[PDB]
RNA sequence: AGGGGCGUAGUUCAAUUGGUAGAACACCGGUCUCCAAAACCGGGUGUUGGGAGUUCGAGUCUCUCCGCCCCUGCCA
RNA sequence: CCGAGGGUAGGGCCCGUGACUGGGGCGAAGUCGUAACAAGGUAGCUGUACCGGAAGGUGCGGCUGGA
RNA sequence: UGGAGAGUUUGAUCCUGGCUCAGGGUGAACGCUGGCGGCGUGCCUAAGACAUGCAAGUCGUGCGGGCCGCGGGGUUUUACUCCGUGGUCAGCGGCGGACGGGUGAGUAACGCGUGGGUGACCUACCCGGAAGAGGGGGACAACCCGGGGAAACUCGGGCUAAUCCCCCAUGUGGACCCGCCCCUUGGGGUGUGUCCAAAGGGCUUUGCCCGCUUCCGGAUGGGCCCGCGUCCCAUCAGCUAGUUGGUGGGGUAAUGGCCCACCAAGGCGACGACGGGUAGCCGGUCUGAGAGGAUGGCCGGCCACAGGGGCACUGAGACACGGGCCCCACUCCUACGGGAGGCAGCAGUUAGGAAUCUUCCGCAAUGGGCGCAAGCCUGACGGAGCGACGCCGCUUGGAGGAAGAAGCCCUUCGGGGUGUAAACUCCUGAACCCGGGACGAAACCCCCGACGAGGGGACUGACGGUACCGGGGUAAUAGCGCCGGCCAACUCCGUGCCAGCAGCCGCGGUAAUACGGAGGGCGCGAGCGUUACCCGGAUUCACUGGGCGUAAAGGG
């Protein structure tokens, strides 16, 4: 009684970001609704099972990404919701560090806020190609023109660090009122119900623009872990999105990264919004039974690779570039003994910044050769792509550029 | 969720209400069997007695009670109903106890 | 398994000249026919008087790396000596030879136990007919011991059988030089075996 | 009621069933009744398949019930041949 | 994963108007001795939890991060 | 009638814990004295009794394992 | 065919005596290290709580039907829908669900072990003997109509079949009362009286096969009882009312205070009663020269238990692990009156802990249940998986190869070691490649023959394309402990009663074979060490086999 995924259409991982109260959570509530009736294999969400966390529900705020599945006779989509605020920044970049095309979402009352900011510049860092607006809470006091102001700040902001803002498709309308008359509207069509047709504006706009990624199942394999549950009777389940190759029922794997030395294992399961997964491929979002493994020995920021690919390494000689203070990063300089946190896939390990001979500083812009000895060894390759974070403000971004042991 | 033990279950009580029965009955019958003994009632006592012998001697056949059982208790209603027809008796309708 | 390692030199720790290798061992350069003290840093200084149990344990290392076999296998032999009938100072021995890959040496196809292992190991060797490659293998009396065909046309094959034109192999051995045959006739006696080793000793190291 | 039939022994990998009279409710490799042969359905040795008749043949005759492949073996020996 | 605490020499602890950090006992060094103990001289010996921030200058005020304790979460 | 179990009451044994309090073992080089070991400077030891910072002292009897 | 000691009290000695070491054993755990195969073996703690799936059914050759598709159209067509004949879903009826599988919580007990007793008894299915199987009557589901219910499902009325129940007859016989004979606790023969039997089903049809009924004999499996044996505390010394016995009743398959009235006053205890503690018991396991000591995990046997506590029903058998009824705790559902569950079955989760596994494959074999049989069910079982947990086998190479590279380490600066070790030259061939390919499986069944004996023929393989075999073919893992004495094995440097070692005695205070590292060496090797536990040494609870004047110990 949990039946099997019938893999019809191509899978794409979409998120969904901005700030706070701006419509995030029942926006997605919506698209479960509004794509439910139009086609099956959906199975509706709504304002308050999105968010079935304690507090979550009865405090009011959005704490831990969702994970919401809904598709079109087009294309089939899981998405990703972030929570706004800042503190919970460390869950919103988990949930980004995944998603293929992120939702943007702002509101045409407050405009463009701080984490409208943050977020859209964790995404630029994080590796989120492609971003769509969704401006929400439009139904408010004729503007004639003022709604306009916002396309016209938002596109601003995100042609502000490498988005094609000016092209980015910027649907208007509310959450709310097209999710209310679809919450005591089940069965129905679009081109009939007003506002319900401004979301389908944004859901095609979606299987337009945003790409579906090049995706190889040919390399290795790697499943960057975003989060862990113990499935009663079943046994310790790993979730996260896949990177390279596939993976089925029966085939060994190694957790790397984050510990002592890497146990390997046999995965007993797959799955996909409790869909019995036959073998979950690149760029797909699972959940791994791992075989008699304790929540004790998973942890959200290893990996789950194929044995003998990419083992775990703590110092690392990579070259990095530095986000001037203009980018909104760092407005000083710091010393071969500058600790900092790195960003690898979804987790922050923190690590020392050796600096090499002759760089007496470094400031602002900037990208020289240094070295970094973390603290946690993690799974690290020849090129891996991070960031570089520290007291609230990305500072830069390189690759491994070498491998110490 | 459930078995087909059941049958085996229902077809019991019918069983148990069977026999039950055949059991009653046999008490009943060797009571009233006595009381006349001891009164003296002579015939309509053997009368009595060797109408149970036999209701006793068929729940043997069956499930209910069973050999040595059925005849314990008879050996206890005749052995029984001869040591009351003495009080003045000579039993005069010598139907199922013999002399 | 199998020691494997520089072998010369427990000839020397011992002080006995060990013969581990054949050829070389009866070369003008034994080691031990060239420096005749242990090994190490030290070995040529004044030997301390060797406790009772230092003469046992010597004595039995002695006879034990004669034969390249492990402790585990060396005594678990020696314990099933100990319950057959008749003295086991002998009988052990007895088993110590019975050992296959040790006849296909007391037979010349090899010219050193190692040697004689590796053949018995790569199929090399035939016992009665069908071929056995378990060195551990305890030929019982009366049985064949030989060179199985695919090997015979072997540069080794030929070599030491070679050698075996005009030699004579122990009185307990029969050979047939031409065709790589031979019969372990009977099993060998204490006297037989001229071994530089006091079997009564390796008895009194495994007692206390 | 009481049976003739076969109750492993040996190792995995090679069977070595020994023929005996039991209780049919004992468990399988349990405590018998008598033993009356042995059958190495592997048979390696001008010795695979023992079985005293005089006794298989009192059993027998006393209600002990055989199995199918209890029968064959029995019959194999001749318990049955009367001429 | 989200809340709240705690981290000052060796060990207990004081300086929070923002100003190189002392107080006791330890401890090291020297003299005497085989060596200590005692005695007598002489020396704070610290990663203020790590790294940055603001600052003319941070134990203190910001922030991020490490470890520990406490409460609340957490079914592919 | 019997009857698992529940209740009211009064006992018995056990595991843990408690303000305070008694002595004990153990811990290089802190204080007081000097009881024993040589009439150990009052022969020693002992049962009992009383007294004393502490070792101990005294009484009565006993022992020699004191001369 | 069987017996070894050593270190340590002293300035030294002999004795006493304790501690400790050398051996062996384990369901192990922990550290470092880890290549292969086979056979074993793997929750010692929470008898804690557990999602999900699966672990017991099977017979139409017992019976009637519901439904789906074919034979002839009852009639001439659909109508009172009748048969022929294999699939399907329950029902009724039989036999099995009491065995197989799990566990050790409880239990100091005739529970167990051992040898006996039953004139005091039971035993389904299975064998062997004897006798029958004649007639009659009826109900209840299934199904149809109605009513209630969210559901689990229950109530009213109406038929209906049987191997279902019931009643009479026959009575080889069997049961019961009284009497006689023999025997001697209730057993064997016997007499008058009374009471009790049964079912048809399939065919190849006055005969077979399968059932049925009663009775005797036999097997197998059991109940009960008795002698003897079975841990600690006596700082547990007195215990007992169903208490001990009797008589008469109830109960049972059967003896019995097993249960009850009545009468009596007993029963038990230092040979350890009563109480408290701990514990499943044995075959066996480990150790020991033995006598002993410790132990009860694999497997086999017996007991006991099935969430906790009690109960009876059916039944040959249970007071029943995946049956029922009640109570309790707990978890779950609801349409708020009532429903659901119990993994100490398999696999698995979590909690606890130093620690103990796959939600596997297959009924091919062996065993079990039902069946005429085909065959269906079988987490028994046969296998595979994971862990060096264990034992055993196997590899990391073999033969040459210098008065002897380098690097490192000692150095009386002459030289010495690691060391044939390496390199190097050949040689072999783990791996890998290609190819064939199992044993375990002959019988159920069919055929000549009486479904007799006997003969011939056919199907069936989870493990596995594995094992094993042949062809070609690459040098292709090594670690861990230890070196003061006991105890196999020594030097340098660093450190300086510091840091640290330590099983016991002890090492370290500026030349440390004892600390840390290095070189060297010894031991073992896919392992080596550590901790824990048992026996041994320990004649150190002494039966074998000790002692007490002053060592512990003679009682005032
Ligand atoms: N274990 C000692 C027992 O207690 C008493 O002895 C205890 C004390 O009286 C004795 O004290 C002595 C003192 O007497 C002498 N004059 C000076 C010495 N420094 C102290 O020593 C004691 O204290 C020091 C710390 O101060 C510890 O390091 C030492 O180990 C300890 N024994 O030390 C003992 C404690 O270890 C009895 N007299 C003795 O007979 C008894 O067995
Ligand atoms: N006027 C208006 N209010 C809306 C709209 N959409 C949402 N809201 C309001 O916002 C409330 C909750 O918004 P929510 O979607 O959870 O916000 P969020 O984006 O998840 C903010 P965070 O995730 O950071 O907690 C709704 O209950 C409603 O009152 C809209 O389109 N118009
Ligand atoms: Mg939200
Ligand atoms: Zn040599």
């Amino acid at each position: 009684a949990k039946g099997e995924f019938i893999r019809t259409k191509p899978h794409v991982n979409v998120g969904t970001i901005g700030h706070v109260d701006h419509g995030k959570t029942t926006l997605t509530a919506a698209l479960t609704f509004v794509t439910a009736a139009e086609n099956p294999n959906v199975e509706v969400k709504d304002y308050g099972d999105i968010d079935k966390a304690p507090e979550e529900r009865a405090r009011g705020i959005t704490i831990n990404t969702a994970h919401v599945e809904y598709e079109t006779a087009k294309r089939h989509y899981s998405h990703v919701d972030c929570p706004g605020h800042a503190d919970y920044i460390k869950n919103m970049i988990t949930g980004a560090a995944q998603m293929d095309g992120a939702i943007l979402v702002v509101s045409a009352a407050d405009g463009p806020m701080p984490q409208t900011r943050e977020h859209i510049l964790l995404a630029r860092q994080v590796g989120v190609p492609y971003i769509v607006v969704f401006m929400n809470k439009v139904d408010m006091v004729d503007d004639p023109e003022l709604l306009d102001l916002v396309e016209m700040e938002v596109r601003d902001l995100l042609n502000q660090y490498e988005f094609p803002g000016d092209e980015v498709p910027v649907i208007r309308g509310s959450a709310l009122l097209a999710l209310e008359q679809m919450h005591r509207n089940p069965k129905t069509r679009r081109g009939e119900n007003e506002w319900v047709d401004k979301i389908w504006e944004l859901l095609d706009a979606i299987d337009e623009y945003i790409p579906t990624p090049v995706r190889d199942v040919d390399k290795p394999f790697l499943m960057p872990v975003e989060d862990v549950f113990t499935i009663t009777g079943r046994g310790t389940v790993a979730t996260g999105r896949i990177e390279r190759g596939k993976v089925k029922v029966g085939d060994e794997v190694e957790i790397v990264g984050l510990a002592p030395e890497t146990r390997k294992t046999v995965v007993t399961g797959v799955e996909m919004h409790r869909k019995t997964l036959q073998e979950g491929i690149a760029g797909d979002n699972v959940g791994v039974l791992l075989r008699g493994v304790s929540r004790e020995e998973v942890e959200r920021g290893q990996v789950l690779a194929k044995p003998g690919s990419i083992t775990p390494h703590t110092k690392f000689e990579a070259s990095v570039y530095v986000l001037k203070k203009e980018e909104g990063g760092r407005h000083t300089g710091f010393f071969s003994g500058y600790r900092p946190q790195f960003y690898f896939r979804t987790t922050d390990v923190t690590g020392v910044v050796q600096l090499p001979p002759g760089v007496e500083m470094v400031m602002p812009g900037d990208n020289v050769t240094f070295t970094v000895e973390l603290i946690k060894p993690v799974a690290l390759e020849e090129g891996l792509r991070f960031a570089i974070r520290e007291g609230g403000r990305t500072v830069g971004a390189g690759v491994v550029t070498k491998i110490l042991e | 969720r459930n078995l087909s033990a059941l049958k085996r279950h229902r077809q019991s009580l019918k069983r148990r209400l069977r026999n039950k029965a055949k059991k009653s009955a046999i008490k009943t019958l060797s009571k009233k069997a006595i009381q006349l003994a001891q009164e003296g009632k002579a015939e309509e006592a053997l009368k009595i007695m060797r109408k149970a012998e036999s209701l006793i001697d068929k729940a043997a056949k069956g499930s209910t009670l069973h050999k040595n059982a059925a005849a314990r208790r008879k050996s206890r209603l005749m052995r029984k109903v001869r040591q009351l027809l003495e009080a003045a008796g000579a039993p005069l309708i010598g139907g199922g106890l013999s002399a | 398994g199998r020691y494997i390692g520089p072998v010369c030199r427990l000839c020397r720790r011992e002080g006995v000249k060990l013969y581990l290798k054949g050829e070389r061992c009866y070369s003008p350069k034994c080691a031990m026919e060239r420096r005749p003290y242990p090994p190490g840093q030290h070995g040529q200084k004044r030997a301390r008087r060797p406790s009772d149990y230092a003469v046992r344990l010597r004595e039995k290392q002695k006879l034990r790396r004669i034969y390249g076999i492990s402790e585990r296998q060396f005594r678990n032999l020696f314990e099933e000596a100990s319950k057959k009938k008749g003295v086991t100072g002998s009988v052990f021995l007895g088993l110590l030879e019975s050992r296959l890959d040790n006849v296909v040496y007391r037979l010349g196809f090899a010219v050193s136990r190692r040697q004689a292992r590796q053949l018995v190991r790569h199929g090399h060797i035939t016992v009665n007919g069908r071929r056995v490659d378990l060195p551990s293998y305890r030929v019982r009396p009366g049985d064949e011991i030989a060179v199985a065909e695919k090997s015979r046309n072997l540069e080794l094959i030929r070599q030491n059988l070679e050698a075996m034109k005009g030699r004579k192999v122990g009185p307990w051995l029969s050979l047939d030089v031409e065709g790589m045959k031979g019969k372990f006739l009977r099993l060998p006696d204490r006297e037989d075996l001229a071994l530089p080793v006091n079997e009564q000793l390796v008895i009194e190291f495994y007692s206390r | 009621m009481v049976k003739i039939r076969l109750a492993r022994f040996g190792s995995k990998h090679n069977p070595h069933y020994r023929i005996v009279v039991t209780d049919a409710r004992r468990k399988r490799d349990g405590k018998y009744i008598e033993k009356i042969g042995y059958y190495d359905p592997r048979k390696t040795t001008p010795d695979w398949l023992k079985v005293d008749v005089e006794r298989a043949r009192y059993w027998l005759s006393v209600g002990a019930q055989p199995t199918d492949t209890a029968r064959r073996l029995l019959r194999q020996a001749g318990v049955f041949r009367q001429e």
